[PDB]
C-alpha cells in the first residue's frame, strides 16, 4: 500500500497530507475538525494503514466517544462477573498491550466525534502520558484500580492517537486547553474547488458548465457562510459529501437530481441555519437551482 | 445639554448587536424601553418554548435510572440499603442562559426609576419561572456563553442583559438599583457609533463590500522591526467597492452637537492610514468624516493632498427611516 | 400486501410518497418533520409493508423516545436479573440481529417523537454506523461494554430507520447538524386541499359547498400561520385529523359538528397562538363560523 | 347530578366528549371542585358506585416515567422490574374489557408530562388503542413483549390554571386531550339553591353573586397577568356549614381573612392597597 | 397554658377553629418566636390529656427523604429489610384510637422537598381524602395486601420561619394543602408584660422596653423589600434567663442586647454598622 | 544529582527554582500554577531528585488526579474479592510508611491536575496531618476504615507535597477552598524573554534575528491576553514548549518550521480564544507570518 493507493478516490489536496503525516510523526496525537461530510472519517481508515505501510485491521483500532464512555470503559473498571464483580481492562489498556507487543508496527487508535466526551474524565491519567515526549517505561505510572502491587501503564511510542471533532456544534468544542497542547490541530476545507473532486464528477458522465457552475455557487455560498461568526462561523461552511454519493446505479448529474438534493437535504438545513428571513432562504435555494 | 432622543438610540444598538414597536410604550428615558423588550422578548420565546438542554444527573437514588457508576456505588455500599449511583440526563430550563435571565428580571424590578406598569409585568414573570435558580450576574457569566448555542433570537435578549447589569447603579437605596446616564458619555457612544455603523453596512450595502482592516507603516527602523513603541493603527472600517474603495473614521463628540470653532482631531488619524494604506487595484482612494450631529445636516468634500475627502452629518433625532434614508443616501454619493 | 391498499385513506399525495421511498432505499435513514394530526404515525406503519412489499410486523418494530430513554435501554447497559447483574443487550441491538438472519428481508425500526430524547446520547456509537455508506463488518465496530475489540456491532444493510418529529416546539429540534446528515428529512404538510380528503368527506354523506367553503378557510389559515416563521413558523400549522376522526358512528359534519370542535379544540389552541391578540382569535373565530 | 354546581349543559358535553375523545384535560381555578366533579361524573359513567375501577393520582415535578409506568427498583432481596401503577392498573381493566376503567391525574401541570407518560403519549389516543398498537417498553426484556391501552381505559385530567409555568409548551398532547374549562358557578342556582336548601337568606345569596362577580370580571380584565383560569372558584363555601351553622355575615367574614387574602396576594402581589380594597369590598 | 402562652388568645381561639376543620395547618414567624414551644402546648391543648405518646416531632432538612420520613430499605447484618419510618410508624398508632387525636410535627418544612419526601401520600393528607376509601399500595410495598391510608385522627403542624431573605416564593405544594398563619412576637400582649412583672419587674421598665422594641419592630419592617413583618424580633429571648432564680434588670437586658439582638441586628442589615450601632445602643439606653 | 544536569536545561531563571527550593523544605505543600507547556510536569520529576540529591524511583512518586480518583483508591478503602471485600492499603499510605522507614531522606509526592477532582473527596480527614505544623505522630488519628482506633496514620514530616495546576480553564477561576489554606501558590512564568529558551535553539542551528524577533511577539501575544480578565487572564498565556519540541532531529528553526506550529496548534487556540473577534485571528496570525 502507498500513497497513490489512498489518494486515488480522496478530494483532498496531497498538500494536507503530507502535512499531516509531518505533525503525525512528530507529535503523535493529531485532530482533524472539520465540517460533516468531507470525509474525515473517510480519510482516517486509509490514513492507519499509510504509517504502518500496510492495509492491516489488527493494528489499528476504531472507536466513537458518545458523551457516555468513561474512564471504566476506556481503560480500567470494575463489571459485574455472575454474582460479584470484577476489575476489566479497558480496551485502551487492552490496545496498549497489543502496540507494545511488537514496537517495530506502528498502532493507531481512530476516536469519532472525540469533542462530545468529557475527555478529562475520561482519559484521566492518560492525558499527561498520551504526549510524544512522556512515553515508555520511563514515565510509568501507576493506575487507579491497579493492584496494590505496583504495576504501571504507559504509552508505547509506537502508539498513535488520532481525534475527530465535527466543528458544527459549538458547545461541543474543546476547551480544556491542557489537553489540546497534546494534540495538533488540521484544518480541513469543504473541497469544492478542488479537480479531483471535479474529476470525480467529470468521470461520472458531468459536464463541465455544470461541474464549474456548481463549485461557484457553494464557494460563493460558504463565503457568506464564513461572513458571520455570530452564529454561523466558518466551519459551518457546507461538505462535498452530499453531492459524492447516490449516483452509483449510473444516474448522470443534473439540474434535476441537483434540485432533489436542494429540495430534501440542504433546504431544511438552510432554514435551520438561518431562522431570521426566508428570503435569504428562498434567495439561495432558487440561485442553486437556477 | 442636548443629546440624542432614547427611542432612536435603541435602533442603534440593535445593528451593533446584529439582532417591534416603540411608539406604544410613553416613556421617554431609556431603562422603559430596554425593559419593555425584555419583559415582551421572554414572552415571545416562551410562546415557542425556552431552551430546555440535557443535563447529566449523577446521583443517589432507590433504582435504576440511565446508567449506574458501579465504582461509585460498592465504594458507597449503597446496595445494602437499595440505592445506586446512577447517571441520567434529566431536561431542565436552569441553564446558564436561562438563569441569566430571571436573575436580571430582579435588577430590572429593583431599578429605583421606571415605569410602573413594566415593574408590575416583570414580576409576574419572575414569579413564572419557579424551577430557575437566580443568580449574582457577572461579565464572567455572560463570557462564557460566547458559545452561543442557542437561537439568534436568545442571543438578541441576551445582549440586552449585558447593557442592563454593566449600566446597572445603586442609588437611593441599598437592595435597589439607579440607572447608568449613557448618554452622558461620549466614549462608549463612540463605540456604539462605530458597531453601529460596521454591521449597519453590512446590510444595506451588499453592493459594496465592507471589512475593517488593519494597517500596517510604510516605515522601517534599524532599532526593532517589531515597531511595538508605534502606535497601533487599526481602521474603524473599510467600505470596499470594483470602483472605489472607501475609508471611514467616525467619532461622537459633545462639541460638534454645538453648531465656531470644530473639532476634527481624528482627520489627523485618517490621512495617515490612506498613506500607509496601499491598494493592488489602484481605482482610486476616498475618505469620509461623519459625525452626529442634532439640528441638521451638513456635507462637503475636499482635496486635500492627492485624496478626496468629505465630512458630513447626520440630523439625529429626526426620524429612523428618513436617517436611514440619509445615510444611505450619504455613501452614494462618496462611495462612486 | 399492495400499494393502493395504504393510498385509499391517505391524504398526502403520492408524488410526495414516491420521492420518500426512493430516499429510503437510497438513504436508510429519514426523517418526517410536520405538526401534530398530519398522520406521520398514521404512514409509517403503512409505509414499512410497503417498503417490505409484505405486511410483516414482526420484522417491524414501533418505539417512542423520551427523556427517560438511554443508550444502557436502547443497544447495551447492565441491568439487574435479581442478586445479579447482567448485560442486557438492548433492543435495537436485539432487532439487528433478526435482520442478520434475514438479509435479504428489509427490516424496519420507527421511532415516534424522536426530537425528545438526547439522540446524541443515545446513538452515539451508532451515530457514526447508521450511515448509508458505512454499513457492514467492515465498518464493525467495538462497543462501550463489549468485552474485548474483538465484539463488534455493524448495522445490517437491509435495515431501514424512520425518524418522526414534531415541528411544533423550537425547543425540541435536532440542532445536532452532523446527526442531521445521516437522515433526510421530508416535510409532511397538513395537506387540507387534497381529493383523498374531499373524498373521504363526500364518501362520509358530506356537502361539497361545505367541504370547498372547508379547505379554504383553514388553507388561508394555515398561510396565516406559515407567514409569521418569527413568531410560528409553517410547522406550527393545524393539521388535518382533528376533522378527519370523530364521524365514525356516522354523524354527518355539518356546520354545528365544525362549530362545536372548534370551540372544544381549535379556539384555546388559537388562544395560545394569540396570546398578544384577542381580536386575531376573534378575527378567524368568527371568520370559521360564517 | 343533584349536589352539583355546574351547568347540565356543561356535563352533557363531557360525556360525550369524553365517551368519543376517550381524552380530556379539565381546567380552572382551584376550588371548583374538579375533583368532586370527575369523582362524581366517573360514576355516571360505569353508571355504578365502584371505587375499585377508579383511580387517582395527583403528580408533582419530581413524579416519574420510574413510578407510573414502569421501573427497576427494590425488593427485600435485590433491584426487579417493578410495574408502576398505570401497567398495573390497565393490566386490571384489560383483564374485565366490558366495563369502563377510569384513571385520574391531578396537579398534572406540575410534572413534564411528556417525560411521565413516555410512549403513552401515543398510545393513549383512541384509534390507536389495541394489539396493532402494541410497542414494547423502555425497560422491557424483550422486544415481543408489548403494552397497549385497552379500548375500556378512558382518562381524566385535572388541571389548576392559575399556575402557568413558561417552561414546556406542547401542542401535540393538546392533539390528545380535549380541553374543558370549568367556570366557579356563582351564578347557577345549584350553587344558590344548596345554600337557599341550608337556611341562607335570600338576599345574602344574591348579595354575594354581586360581590364574587365583581371581583371574578376584574381578575379577568388583564387576560396576561390574569384570566378567567385566575379567578376564585366556590368550593371554599361547601365547606364548614354542614357541622348546622347556617350561613351568616359574620361566616363570610372569617372566610375572606381565612383563605383568599392569601390568594389575592398571591394574585395581587405588591399591592396592598387592592387586596385592602377588594377585601374590605366584600365585608362591607 | 392560656396565660403561660403569649400571643393573643384570639389568634389562640383562631388556629383550633381552622385546624379542626382543615387538618393541615403551618406557621410561619419570626426565630425566636417560640414556634415549637407554641406548637406543643396549643397540642396537648387540642388532644386535652398532655399526652406526649400521641405527639411526634420531625425536623426537616434538604436530605430529608420519604425513606427516612415514611418507608425505605435498611441494611440488615446479611442482606437488608423493609423498614419502617416514622410516619408509617406513627399514623398506625394512631389508626388503633380513631377518636384520640394525633399530631406531628415538622419543622423547617420549607428547606425539603415536599413532593420527593411525601410522594404518593402527599395527596393522601390532604384533609379531603382520608381513611381506607383513599388507601393506596406504596412504591415499596411488593404486595398489594396492605395499603397506606392517613386517618381522619392526624392533625399535621408546620413550622416554618420568615426569617431568611434568602428564602424565595414558598413551594406550590405547601400553599394549596396548608393555611398559612403569621405569628406576633408578643411585645405588646400583656401576658407577656405579666410574665415580668409577675418576675417583680418594673412597670416603668417592662413598659420602657415593649415601646423600644416596638420602636425597632416597625423600623425591620418598614423596610419594603429585604426586611418585611416576618423578620421581627421575637421574645424568646427574653424568657430564658429571668424565671430560672435572677430577677430582671437592665444590666440583665444589657447583656441580652449584645447576645442575641446585636448579632441578629448586624445579621439583617449587613450593611451599616452605624445603622446597627444608632440601634444597639438605643436599645442599650 | 548534580545541579547542573538539573538547572543548565531549565528556561526558568535560577532565582524561582531557588525560592522554590527554600517554601519547600518549609512548608513541604507547594502548588506551581501555570498555563500548560510551560515543564510544570517536566521541573517537578526534576525538582524531586534535587532535594534527595540522587535519582531514586522508591523515594518519589507521581501521580495526575481526575474525577474517578477518590479517597477509597489514594488512602484506604475496600476492594471487591469475588464475593468479599477486602480493605486494600491506597498510594498515600503506602507511599508514607516508606517514608516512615527512613526519617532523614527526603521523600515526594507529585499530583498532576489537582483541580480537576475535590481535594476533600479525596484526601478528607488526612488534610489535618497534611499541613506542615501538624504533622508527626504526636498529631496521630484513627483512620474512617480503621478496624480499630488502635492503628492510625500520622504524615511524617519528611514527605513533601507537590500539585500541579493549570490556570487554563474557567471554572479554575473559583479556586478551592481545600487548596488554598494548606498550598502555597507559585506562578511559573512563559519564560519566551530568557536567555536559556533562546540559547537552546542557538545551539540548534538558529539565527539570533529570528529567534529575537519571534520573541518579542511571543512576549507580545501573551501581554495582549493578560490585558484581558473576564475571558482570559493572565494564566492562559502561551507556554514555551510548543516550539521546544520538534527538533529532535536536528532541523533548523525558521519560518517554515515555525509556520508549522502556528497553523497547526496556535492558529485554532486562538479561535477559540478569539471567537468573538474573528478578525482579530486574522489580524495575530497574518502578524506572526510576516
Ligand atoms: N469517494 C469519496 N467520498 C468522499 C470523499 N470525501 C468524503 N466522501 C464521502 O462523504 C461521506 C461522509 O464522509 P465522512 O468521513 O463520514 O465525513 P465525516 O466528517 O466523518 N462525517 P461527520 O463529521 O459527520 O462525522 C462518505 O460517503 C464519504 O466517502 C472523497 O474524497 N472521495
Ligand atoms: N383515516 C385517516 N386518518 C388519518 C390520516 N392521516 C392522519 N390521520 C389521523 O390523524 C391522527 C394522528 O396520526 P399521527 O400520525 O399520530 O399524526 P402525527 O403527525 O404523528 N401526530 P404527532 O406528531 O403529534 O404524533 C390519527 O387519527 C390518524 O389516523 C389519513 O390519511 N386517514
Ligand atoms: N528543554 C526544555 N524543555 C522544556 C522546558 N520547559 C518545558 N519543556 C518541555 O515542555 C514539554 C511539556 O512540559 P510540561 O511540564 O508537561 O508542561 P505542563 O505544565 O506539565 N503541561 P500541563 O499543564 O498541561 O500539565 C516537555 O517536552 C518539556 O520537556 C524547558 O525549560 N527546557
Ligand atoms: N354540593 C357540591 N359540592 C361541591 C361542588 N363543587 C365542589 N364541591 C365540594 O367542595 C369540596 C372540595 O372540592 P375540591 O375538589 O377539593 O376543589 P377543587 O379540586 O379545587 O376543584 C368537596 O366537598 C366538593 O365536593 C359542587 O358543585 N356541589
Ligand atoms: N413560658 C413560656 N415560654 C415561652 C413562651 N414562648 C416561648 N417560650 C420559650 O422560648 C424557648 C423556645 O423558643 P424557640 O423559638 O422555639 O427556639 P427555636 O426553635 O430555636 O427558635 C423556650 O424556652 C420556650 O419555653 C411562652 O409563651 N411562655
Ligand atoms: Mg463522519
Ligand atoms: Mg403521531
Ligand atoms: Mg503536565
Amino acid at each position: 500500500y502507498c500513497l497513490e493507493d489512498a489518494l486515488n478516490d480522496l478530494f483532498i489536496p496531497e498538500t494536507t497530507i503530507e502535512t499531516i503525516l509531518k505533525r503525525l510523526t512528530i507529535k503523535k496525537n493529531i485532530i482533524l475538525q472539520g465540517p460533516p461530510g468531507v470525509g474525515k472519517t473517510f480519510v482516517a481508515r486509509r490514513l492507519a494503514y499509510l504509517l504502518t505501510g500496510e492495509k492491516a485491521p489488527q493494528r489499528v483500532n476504531m472507536v466513537q466517544f458518545h458523551q457516555s464512555y468513561s474512564y471504566e470503559d476506556f481503560i480500567q473498571g470494575y463489571r459485574p462477573n455472575g454474582v460479584g464483580f470484577r476489575r476489566k481492562d479497558g480496551i485502551f489498556y487492552n490496545f496498549c498491550q497489543q502496540a507494545k507487543e511488537q514496537p517495530e508496527k506502528k498502532y493507531i487508535f481512530i476516536i469519532d466525534e472525540i469533542n462530545r466526551a468529557n475527555l478529562s474524565k475520561v482519559f484521566g491519567e492518560v492525558m499527561m502520558l498520551m504526549e510524544h515526549d512522556k512515553r515508555g517505561e520511563n514515565w510509568s505510572v501507576p493506575l487507579t484500580y491497579s493492584e496494590n502491587d505496583e504495576e504501571r501503564f504507559y504509552v508505547p511510542e509506537n502508539v498513535y492517537i488520532i481525534g475527530l471533532m465535527n466543528t458544527a456544534d459549538r458547545s461541543l468544542a474543546v476547551v480544556d486547553y491542557a489537553l489540546r497542547r497534546r494534540f495538533s490541530f488540521i484544518d480541513i476545507e469543504p473541497g469544492f474547488d478542488t479537480p479531483q473532486f471535479r474529476n470525480f464528477l467529470l468521470n461520472k458522465k458531468a459536464e463541465p458548465s455544470f461541474v464549474e457552475s456548481l463549485c461557484q455557487k457553494m464557494n460563493e455560498l460558504n463565503q457568506e457562510i464564513s461572513k458571520e461568526a455570530t452564529i454561523l462561523g466558518k466551519g459551518f461552511r457546507i461538505g462535498h459529501s452530499y453531492f459524492c454519493c447516490g449516483l452509483e446505479d449510473g444516474t448522470s448529474p443534473d439540474t434535476q437530481w441537483l434540485n432533489e438534493i436542494v429540495m430534501t437535504d440542504i433546504a431544511p438545513l438552510l432554514e435551520e441555519y438561518f431562522f431570521d428571513d426566508p428570503y435569504k432562504q428562498q434567495k439561495w435555494t432558487n440561485k442553486l437551482l437556477g | 445639554q442636548p443629546v440624542i432622543p432614547v427611542r432612536n438610540i435603541y435602533y442603534m444598538l440593535t445593528y451593533a448587536w446584529g439582532y417591534a414597536n416603540l411608539e406604544a410604550i410613553p416613556g421617554n428615558n431609556l431603562l422603559d424601553i430596554l425593559g419593555y423588550v425584555l419583559n415582551k422578548g421572554v414572552l415571545q420565546l416562551s410562546r415557542r418554548g425556552l431552551e430546555l438542554d440535557y443535563n447529566p444527573n449523577t446521583e443517589i437514588i432507590p433504582g435504576i435510572k440511565g446508567r449506574i457508576e458501579f465504582a461509585k456505588t460498592i465504594r458507597g455500599f449503597h446496595l445494602n440499603h437499595g440505592k445506586t449511583v446512577s447517571t441520567f440526563d434529566m431536561l431542565n430550563e436552569d441553564t446558564l442562559a436561562n438563569r441569566i435571565i430571571k436573575s436580571t428580571l430582579a435588577i430590572l424590578i429593583k431599578h429605583e426609576k421606571l415605569n410602573s406598569t413594566i415593574r408590575d409585568e416583570a414580576r409576574s414573570l419572575y414569579r413564572k419561572l419557579p424551577g430557575i435558580s437566580t443568580l449574582h450576574l457577572t461579565p464572567q457569566h455572560f463570557s462564557y456563553l460566547n458559545g452561543g448555542k442557542n437561537t439568534r433570537y436568545y442571543k438578541f435578549v441576551i445582549s440586552v442583559c449585558k447593557f442592563i447589569v454593566n449600566n446597572s447603579i445603586p442609588g437611593q437605596n441599598k437592595g435597589h438599583y439607579r440607572f447608568y446616564d449613557f448618554e452622558r458619555n461620549e466614549k462608549e457612544m463612540s463605540l456604539l457609533y462605530q458597531k453601529f455603523l460596521y454591521e449597519f453596512c453590512r446590510r444595506e450595502l451588499t453592493s459594496a463590500n465592507t471589512t475593517r482592516s488593519y494597517l500596517k507603516w510604510d516605515a522601517s527602523s534599524i532599532s526593532d522591526q517589531s515597531l511595538n513603541l508605534l502606535p497601533r493603527m487599526e481602521t474603524d472600517i473599510t467600505i470596499r467597492s470594483s470602483e472605489k474603495i472607501l475609508i471611514v473614521d467616525a467619532k461622537y463628540y459633545k462639541s460638534i452637537f454645538s453648531r465656531e470653532k470644530f473639532h476634527s482631531q481624528n482627520l489627523y488619524q485618517l490621512m495617515n492610514y490612506l498613506w500607509s494604506l496601499k491598494p493592488e487595484n489602484g481605482e482610486n482612494i476616498g475618505g469620509l468624516l461623519i459625525y452626529p450631529h442634532v439640528d441638521t445636516a451638513v456635507k462637503h468634500r475636499y482635496k486635500i493632498n492627492g485624496f478626496d475627502i468629505g465630512l458630513c452629518t447626520v440630523n439625529l433625532g429626526q426620524e429612523w427611516p428618513c436617517i436611514h434614508q440619509e445615510l444611505l443616501d450619504i455613501f452614494d454619493e462618496y462611495l462612486k
